[PDB]
């Protein structure tokens, strides 16, 4: 008779090893408190 | 001599548990509270010539 190798039961002899990559991030601006937010918190502007 | 035998492999950790959910962070309010008013005066000038 004939076979494929399909046919045949398999066993490994490798050693598995399941590396994967670091993705991408992205890091947008951000900011407790903006600049406008720090002059804005003065009761009275002089300038103003 | 003989050969070591097989060592115990150490094992994957178990991989944090995360909740996951919504949230809202707040900061230290430094804004000052703001409203509209209305100011009513007379500006008198006494003018010695
Ligand atoms: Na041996």
């Amino acid at each position: 008779h004939q076979l494929s190798r399909a046919d045949v039961t398999t066993v490994s002899t490798f050693i598995d090893l399941n590396i994967t990559m670091l993705e991408d991030h992205e890091f947008v601006p951000l900011e407790v408190y903006t600049r406008h937010e720090i002059k804005d918190s003065g009761l009275l502007d002089y300038t103003e | 001599v003989q050969f070591e035998q097989p060592r115990r492999c150490p094992t994957r950790p178990e991989g944090q548990n995360y909740t996951e959910g919504i949230a809202v962070v707040f900061k230290e309010n430094i804004a000052p509270y703001k409203f509209k008013a209305t100011m009513y005066y007379k500006d008198v000038t006494v003018s010695q010539v």
